[PDB]
């Protein structure tokens, strides 16, 4: 779930409140259209899309599910104890996660303006 | 059909786009926290509410769900030759667009930093 999912993000990004990622670009945080403007962005498409994966299961709610995970030292993993949808959404945060400690994080590209940056 | 959503705004609001609502108050755009800060917002996070409740449904997809409705000369309505998770989302979208063509816009309150108002 996000209280999860979050919990990930300050696993390795704990130089950074997970609130940074709550508006970021085009994609992070909210529902998602346009074009990513960065890397960061981009890594939200990817987990959009993750999640949107995960919906053809039946009764799977990324959002709302429940998971094991782990995350150790700056290492994030997904424990075997899990059916295919917890699996799924959980693998789908672990990316997002890591995709978030490589990608740069670019100020300008915070709380921007939707209607005139995505289209 | 987040689509059908877009077309029922502006159905109700000519003078608008949908995108002055992707991204007002906390609730208004996808995922909301705090306080609604705003009538016009109160109605998103009613709107969300209103997915939670339609998402109970047996693989009930609100986002891309395609429903059945008209819009004639401003007025909204849900056709009958829905089913269950059809008929939900349709009505959930349908009373967002009165709400939202009956509450002010308050320009202040596009983009707003939710770290900093929606805690
Ligand atoms: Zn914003």
């Amino acid at each position: 779930n996000t209280y999860q999912f979050k919990n990930m993000i300050q696993c390795t990004v704990p130089k950074r409140s997970w609130w940074d990622f709550a508006d970021y670009g085009c994609y992070c945080g909210r529902g998602g259209s346009g074009t990513p403007i960065d890397d960061l962005d981009r890594c939200c498409q990817v987990h959009d899309n993750c999640y949107n994966s995960a919906r053809e299961q039946g009764g799977c709610r990324p959002k709302q599910k429940t998971y094991s995970y782990e995350c150790k030292a700056g290492t994030l993993s997904c424990s075997g104890s899990n059916n295919s949808c917890a699996a799924t959404v959980c693998d789908c945060d672990r990316l997002a996660a890591i995709c978030f400690a490589g990608a740069p994080y670019n100020d300008n590209n915070y709380n921007i303006d939707l209607k005139a940056r995505c289209q | 059909n987040r689509w059908q959503f877009k077309n029922m705004i502006s159905c109700t609001v000519p003078s608008r786009s949908w995108w002055d609502f992707a991204d007002y108050g906390c609730y208004c755009g996808r995922g909301g926290s705090g306080t609604p800060v705003d009538d016009l917002d109160r109605c998103c996070q009613v709107h969300d509410n209103c997915y939670n409740e339609a998402e109970k449904i047996s693989g009930c997809n609100p986002r891309f769900r395609t429903y059945s409705y008209e819009c004639t000369a401003g007025t909204l309505t849900c056709t009958g030759r829905n089913n269950a998770c059809a008929a939900s989302v349709c009505d959930c979208d349908r009373l967002a667009a009165i709400c939202f063509a009956g509450a002010p816009y308050n320009d202040n309150n596009y983009n707003i930093d939710l770290q900093a108002r929606c805690n």
